[PDB]
């Protein structure tokens, strides 16, 4: 069946404990969040920016992650389930390198997750999210956008940054989850990757891409 | 679930490959096999879990294998720090049991023991209490008895013993025996003679002072 | 990364009782089961009971009913066994023991076990007391000779025995101490040294006893 096209190579060679959230759930220790979001600065912190945008380091806890775009991945690096953004959650699953789905549990050197992305509406989706073997988040996406300005608090923006410049909106610039700097698309893994949203608010959300609606959840802070 | 280990000693050399095998009462999933190594005094050490899956930190030369009421743990090549106990675990049913432990020993050639008799000191007779001290140094294989005489009756109940773990150098053994009596008990005797046999010994040895000389 | 760490050694009288904890630290998900498991002097293992954090549950061997009972703190992430009416055959290292997922493949993960590391509880009824030394005498003239000192009648475990203030160390055998029926252990340390140096060599053991402060400096010398 289609739960096993879910790539399931995951070591805790670390001690973290991570693999349990992916059953009995419910027992995160978020003592070292606060030090991890302190790196993570609101958009107001950013130089504002201005004229034609272009398109262009880790943490992709932080809203202003600026990802690599989306390519092939081996399915050996990943553990558990792929979500993509459209910005709606979607699942992709494990395929060989043409394309044709597989049902090994991403176990075969050859089982791959292409995720190669193109932004909405001509395209696919907006970015992904996955967890690596080892229990790290990894996402791509976008790519996000050059929105000019001046100085070291220059914004490479991955999301809607409207008021950094009036064009960079979720469709423009959307690299991933993040629908706004203080909000992420809610999807039943969103814990297991971003453990530290676990007190954010879910509201019901529309947003519209190329004229199709979406009604989503999203979690925000 | 018992849980049952063979051998109980295994005497090998440093790059010998060791073979260690548990075997249990009812079948127990691979799933919840897990091996330790534990060395003298501190905790146990665990190599593999899921009775194939090596521990992360422990080195390559340690591999489980098997299933359901057989399982093996086996030492490719074995290093000067692998001589230890080894234990198996079954965890698939709550209720927890383990095999009862392997020695793994060095081997070497037989030798005998050195037999050394100390009687008690002027200093421990005013106490009011005699020690006789029989020691058996520097011997291989472990195995070794040590039997005591006073005027040349066998004596039991009233000694101790301990021994040493096997030296990291020339890997053999070292035994201390204390028989215990009181001093009005030692001054009714006169031979005190501690006798050892051991496979190095083509007789039994025996060392003996006379109480008083 | 995960260690769980448990409270230090412990001494108690015959029917008293005894509180032994385990905290977890450096989980990002914290287990939700912690067994207790036992390895009494030179024996093997054996397990005890098991706490679930969730329910409070609590499942043990009806070999302690009655005796054995097993908390958790969830503030302080902190595993409690409490062994009461306590019998010197409860003398023994108690760890406590918790699963957590190890690895996965083909669509099942597989439990491994992060271990404490331990906690020595020893029950007795002695009261400290610091031991006696007494030479062992050595007894040839080109030959090896022994000679050692005898520490008898101390408590608790452990003493340490050196020679010549630690600048003789080859050739040194201390034994294990052996508990005997008085309650009180008793050790002997002996070292094998050239016969033609008795007489010319001194030889001092120092012993040390730190829960009663004793230190003495035995000098062994051939008898007279
Ligand atoms: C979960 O993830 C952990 C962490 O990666 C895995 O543990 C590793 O397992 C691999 C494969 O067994 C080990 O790799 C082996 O290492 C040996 C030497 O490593 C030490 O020494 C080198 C320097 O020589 C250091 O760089 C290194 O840090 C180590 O300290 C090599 O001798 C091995 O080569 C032999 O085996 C390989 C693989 O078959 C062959 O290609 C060779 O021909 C040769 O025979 C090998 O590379 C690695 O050391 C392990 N690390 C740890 C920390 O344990 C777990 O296996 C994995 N568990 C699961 C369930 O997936
Ligand atoms: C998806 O993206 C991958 C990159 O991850 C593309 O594969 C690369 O293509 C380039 C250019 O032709 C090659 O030089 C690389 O060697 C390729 N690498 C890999 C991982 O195959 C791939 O073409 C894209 N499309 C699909 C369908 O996979
Ligand atoms: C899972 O992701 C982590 C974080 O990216 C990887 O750990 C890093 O690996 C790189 C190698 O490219 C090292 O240079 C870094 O020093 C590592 N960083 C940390 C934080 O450990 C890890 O390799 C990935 N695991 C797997 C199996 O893909
Ligand atoms: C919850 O997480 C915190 C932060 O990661 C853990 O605290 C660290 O624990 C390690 C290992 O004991 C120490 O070396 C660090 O110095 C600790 N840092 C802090 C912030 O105290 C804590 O142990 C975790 N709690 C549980 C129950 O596992
Ligand atoms: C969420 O709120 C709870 C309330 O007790 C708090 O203890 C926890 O640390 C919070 N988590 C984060 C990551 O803010
Ligand atoms: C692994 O993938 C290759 C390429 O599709 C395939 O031909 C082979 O049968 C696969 N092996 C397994 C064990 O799935």
């Amino acid at each position: 069946w289609h739960i096993n096209r879910t790539a399931l190579n995951c070591n805790d060679s670390l001690h973290t404990g991570f693999l349990a959230a992916l059953f009995y759930t419910h027992k995160f220790n978020a003592s070292g969040c606060p030090e991890r979001m302190a790196h993570c600065r609101p958009i107001d912190e950013f130089a504002q920016g201005w004229g034609p945008i272009t398109y262009a380091d880790q943490r992709p806890y932080c809203w202003h992650y600026a990802p690599r775009q989306c390519g092939t991945i081996p399915a050996s690096q990943v553990c558990g389930p792929v979500y993509c953004f459209t910005p709606s959650p979607v699942v992709v699953g494990t395929t060989d390198r043409f394309g044709a789905p597989t049902y090994t549990w991403g176990e075969n050197e050859t089982d791959v997750l292409i995720l190669n992305n193109t932004r909405p509406p001509q395209g696919n989706w907006f970015g992904c999210t996955w967890m690596n073997s080892t229990g790290f988040t990894k996402t791509c996406g976008g790519p996000p956008c050059n929105i000019g300005g001046v100085g070291n608090n220059t914004l490479t923006c991955p999301t809607d940054c409207f008021r950094k410049h009036p064009e960079a909106t979720y469709t423009k610039c959307g690299s991933g989850p993040w629908l706004t700097p203080r909000c992420l698309v809610d999807y039943p893994y969103r814990l297991w990757h971003y453990p530290c949203t676990v007190n954010f608010t879910i509201f019901k959300v529309r947003m519209y891409v190329g004229g199709v609606e979406h009604r989503l959840n999203a979690a925000c802070n | 679930i018992v849980l049952t280990q063979s051998p109980g000693t295994l005497s090998l050399s440093p790059g010998e490959r060791a073979t260690l095998s548990c075997r249990a009462s009812q079948s127990v999933s691979s799933s919840y096999l897990a091996w330790y190594q534990q060395k003298p005094g501190q905790a146990p050490r665990l190599l593999v879990y899921g009775a194939s899956t090596r521990a992360t930190g422990i080195p390559d030369r340690f591999s489980g294998s098997g299933s359901g009421t057989d399982f093996t743990l086996t030492i490719s090549r074995l290093e000067p720090e692998d001589f230890a106990v080894y234990y198996c675990h079954q965890y698939s049913s709550s209720f927890w049991t383990f095999g009862q432990g392997t020695k793994v020993e060095i081997k070497r050639t037989v030798a005998a023991p050195s037999v050394f008799i100390f009687p008690p000191s002027d200093e421990q007779l005013k106490s009011g209490t005699a020690s006789v001290v029989c020691l058996l140094n520097n011997f291989y294989p472990r195995e070794a008895k040590v039997q005591w005489k006073v005027d040349n009756a066998l004596q039991s109940g009233n000694s101790q013993e301990s021994v040493t773990e096997q030296d990291s150098k020339d890997s053999t053994y070292s035994l201390s025996s204390t028989l215990t009596l009181s001093k009005a008990d030692y001054e009714k005797h006169k031979v005190y003679a501690c006798e050892v046999t051991h496979q190095g010994l083509s007789s039994p040895v025996t060392k003996s002072f006379n109480r008083g000389e | 990364q995960v260690q769980l760490v448990q409270s230090g050694a412990e001494i108690q009288k015959p029917g008293a009782s005894v509180k032994v904890s385990c905290r977890a630290s450096g989980y990002t998900y914290i287990s939700t089961s912690f067994h207790w498991v036992r390895q009494a002097p030179g024996q093997g293992l054996e397990w005890m009971g098991v706490i679930k954090t969730d329910d409070g549950s609590t499942s043990d061997t009806q070999k302690f009913q009655g005796r054995l009972r097993m908390t958790w703190d969830t503030s302080t992430s902190t595993v409690y066994m409490e062994l009461s009416s306590l019998r010197s055959d409860d003398t023994a290292v108690y760890y406590c023991v918790s699963p957590r997922l190890g690895h996965c493949r083909r669509g099942r993960c597989y439990e491994t076990l992060d271990w404490g590391q331990g906690s020595l509880v020893t029950v007795s009824s002695a009261s400290t007391k610091g031991p006696s030394v007494f030479p062992l005498a050595p007894s040839t003239s080109g030959g090896t000779a022994a000679l050692g000192c005898l520490v008898k009648d101390y408590f608790p475990e452990p003493v340490t025995v050196s020679w010549n203030s630690g600048a003789l160390t080859s050739g040194v055998h201390t034994f294990p101490a052996v508990l005997q029926s008085s309650g009180l252990y008793s050790l002997s340390s002996v070292v094998t040294v050239p016969s033609s140096s008795l007489g010319t060599q001194t030889y001092i053991c120092n012993v040390n006893h730190k829960p009663s402060n004793t230190k003495v400096d035995k000098r062994v010398e051939p008898k007279s």
